[PDB]
DNA sequence: ACCGCTGCAAGGAATAGGATACTTGCGGGCTAGATGGCGGCGAATACCC
DNA sequence: GGGTATTCGCCGCGTACCTCTCCTAGCCCGCAAGTATCCTATTCCTTGCAGCGGT
RNA sequence: GGAGAGGUA
């Protein structure tokens, strides 16, 4: 079910988090079994309430969790990404808007290209975890409002 | 049967364009120069060695 | 003298030098010093339909020494070979060590397993220690004492 | 129930392949190996064949977990030479059919 | 680096100057010892030597 | 290619996955085979050993 | 001045030769007198009187075996390499040893 | 004008090379931690009867 | 047997005082070797088509 | 606390 949004960065629970691994494995399934970002607001808040302050870790396995919460409504089905760029992998039938696509397609060729049926290639020097998180966020923030 | 050994080489020979301005060795000292072993280096002349 | 005492014999000889940069020159440097045997060399580094049929060529006793990487450290039976000469055994584990001694025998012959080391004032300290551990274990089911020390 | 072995290099992939081979020589039982040794063409027609269901041992190195390898109904799992193969890629197998 | 540094440093023949004359200094710069590494020891020296 | 950097902090936890691969393992029950005596003597008669 | 042969062509061909100007060690200066200084403070390292490599005859004046006689010796002692020995027996015999 | 031949061209199959992941070792950095004595003497051989 | 002789290895080698320098090894990490895989260019090989010649 | 060097009687 993980339509994988690997970023080549660390996204976990570290073991100074939360010292016992049945506790770690079991926020584990609650996060990666939960269907809405509320339920993921809630996970959160009950991690926080439990355990204080959420480390780097622990914020980008949440944020990823939401990526593939919004990409598994919307239709990608691997988003990637490193840090020179990444490759979307979309399903048989998404919800990109087409005109739009080759609008941005033709605004930025050096930044989209399609290499393939299903795959887009971009191209971004995403040197820092955070930005390349942001990045991803408002790439498929623009996506959804032009779903169709 | 016998061996199939034929890999002796590969066909090098792409990619030679103006660049390689076919070995014409009237380079001036201090002009850059590629070698694609190890990259970008700066041309100091003819040197004899042992 | 342990490459011709195998040859005499009519057995073959693993000759291990775990080295592909210079494997061709080893091989080359051994046909030179031991004449007398037919030489091959067989590694995971080289293609695909040359090292199978290298590895087939040595099944059939199409030549007696081949000189090879530690490809042959996981269990390749090959029973008519009965004299592994590792050129360098300073570095290597006790379990690969052992693995390596136990692909000779497999059979009702005789077989020797030459461990070849530099001058031992130039071996490091674990190095000693884990020849004289694979040296002190010689016998027949001597591979759970083994594991049980390594 | 599909055997699948699984051995720490493509020598033992084959001799493994040949011993096999040899030992089910008289009985209905299909054996196969699949390695770099086998070509691209026919590793995807050993895969098709395995997930439909028709390769009852199916030899292989390392390429046995590379999570293309969809086995119909796997019963029994043979790790050859354990000690060349990291936990990863001792539950790497163990993960995907649970009680094997 | 370490060989060197430990000649110069902590040897028997690297020593401490003694420094409270100028004849002292340039008299402890032309000593010949008879020790040291490779040379005889102090308490096993005959009365010949 | 920057070899030195010691990369990250343990890309992922393996003892969350291997404890839950173990714990699912041993959870379940596998399969009970059933043995054929007189069909496995042949086989067994096929060993020249 | 690394070369590096290739593997290729037959014994004794140069593919690349690199070369580069490599730091090793720190090597004390004398100053302008002969003076070291190690770590602060000003040592000399004091000349050596010692055995000069080469031949050697000595012997053991009458003071072995209690014969009263005096057996004559000969060391060869090279700069690097093993010594050799030749002594005299008791018995007038000539006896030859290394190391 | 119709058929055989050849050069060319495309299309997929090997093939190289880089990147990643296991085993093993080993060195570097930083921090817990062998050949210049000599006398005396009693015991251990080496030997000869 | 069993006494003599040669050799060998331990034990020993002055008292008191003053000044100075110099005293680190082991374990974790990143490099190397081997092995395995995937992934992406890049060359190589085979077969099918367009143009030209023989009849 | 120990080694190395030098010194006084």
């Amino acid at each position: 079910q993980q339509t994988e949004v690997e970023l080549r960065m660390p996204s976990l629970l570290p073991d100074d988090f939360i010292p016992d691994v049945n506790t770690r494995l079991s926020f584990y399934k609650r996060i990666a079994s939960a269907k809405t970002e509320n339920e993921l607001e809630e996970i959160k808040v009950e991690l926080i309430d439990r355990f204080g302050l959420l480390p780097d870790p622990a914020r980008t396995l949440l944020d990823i969790a939401r990526l593939r919460q919004q990409a598994q409504k919307l239709g990608i089905r691997k988003l990637e990404g490193n840090e020179k760029g990444g490759v979307i992998e979309f399903a048989e039938k998404n919800h990109v808007n087409p005109a739009w696509l080759i609008g941005l397609l033709q605004k930025q060729p050096q930044h989209y290209r399609l290499d393939g049926p299903t795959r887009l290639k971009f191209i971004q020097d995403l040197s820092e975890r955070k930005t390349r998180i942001e990045w991803v966020r408002q790439f498929m923030r623009e996506l959804e409002e032009n779903a169709i | 049967g016998e061996r199939v050994a034929r890999r002796r080489q590969d066909s090098r020979r792409t990619i030679n364009p103006d660049t390689l301005i076919r070995n014409l060795a009237e380079l001036h000292i201090g002009q850059p120069v590629v070698h694609l072993e190890h990259g970008v280096g700066r041309y100091a002349g003819m040197t004899t060695l042992e | 003298e342990a490459i011709l005492r195998e040859i005499l014999r009519g057995g073959q000889v693993y000759y291990l030098y775990n080295d592909v940069e210079n494997i061709q020159k080893a091989a080359e440097r051994l046909a030179e010093l031991v004449p007398e045997a037919r030489i091959a060399i067989g590694h995971g580094q080289m293609r695909e339909r040359e090292l199978e049929r290298v590895m087939n060529d040595f099944h059939h006793q199409r030549f007696n020494v081949l000189v090879c990487t530690t490809i042959i450290e996981t269990g390749i039976d090959i029973p008519t070979a009965n004299t592994i000469i590792i050129e360098r055994a300073d570095h290597f584990g006790l379990a690969q060590l052992h693995q390596l001694r136990g692909r000779v025998g497999r059979s009702h012959h005789q077989a020797y397993a030459w461990l070849l080391t530099p001058h031992p004032k130039a071996m490091t300290t674990d190095a000693q220690k884990r020849l004289e551990a694979i040296a002190s274990l010689e016998d027949l089911g001597a591979g759970f004492a083994l594991a049980t020390h390594d | 129930k599909q055997v699948a072995v699984l051995v720490p290099t493509t020598l033992l992939a084959q001799q493994h392949y040949d011993n096999f081979r040899d030992r089910f020589a008289n009985w209905p039982v299909r054996i196969e190996m699949i390695s770099r040794f086998r070509s691209a063409k026919e590793q995807t027609q050993i895969l098709a064949e395995v997930a439909e269901g028709k390769i009852d041992i199916l030899i292989g190195t390392h390429k046995l977990l590379q999570s293309d390898v969809k086995f119909k109904d796997l019963g029994l799992l043979i790790v050859d030479e354990e000690h060349r193969f990291g936990v990863r890629h001792k539950e790497r197998i163990k993960a995907m059919r649970a009680n094997v | 680096s370490a060989a060197v540094k430990e000649f110069f440093g902590s040897s028997q023949l690297s020593q401490f100057m003694d420094q409270n004359n100028p004849l002292s200094e340039i008299t402890h710069k032309r000593r010949i010892s008879a020790l040291g590494p490779g040379g005889l020891t102090r308490e096993r020296a005959g009365f010949e030597v | 290619s920057r070899a030195r950097q010691k990369a990250a902090e343990k890309v992922r936890d393996v003892a969350a996955e291997l404890l839950d691969i173990y714990a699912q393992r041993a959870a379940k029950e596998g399969f009970a085979f059933k043995h054929d005596r007189e069909q496995y003597q042949l086989f067994c008669d096929s060993f020249p050993f | 001045r690394l070369v590096i042969y290739e593997r290729e062509a037959p014994e004794g061909t140069v593919k690349d030769i690199k070369e580069q100007e490599v730091y090793m060690g720190e090597i004390p200066l004398m100053t302008d007198n002969g003076t070291f200084v190690i770590n602060g403070t000003e040592r000399v390292i004091v000349s050596q009187l010692h055995r000069s490599p080469g031949v050697f005859f000595d012997s053991d004046k009458g003071k072995t075996h209690s014969s009263g006689k005096v057996l004559y010796n000969a060391r060869i002692i090279p700069y690097r390499g093993s010594w050799l020995d030749f002594e005299f027996d008791p018995k007038d015999n000539l006896f030859v040893r290394i190391d």
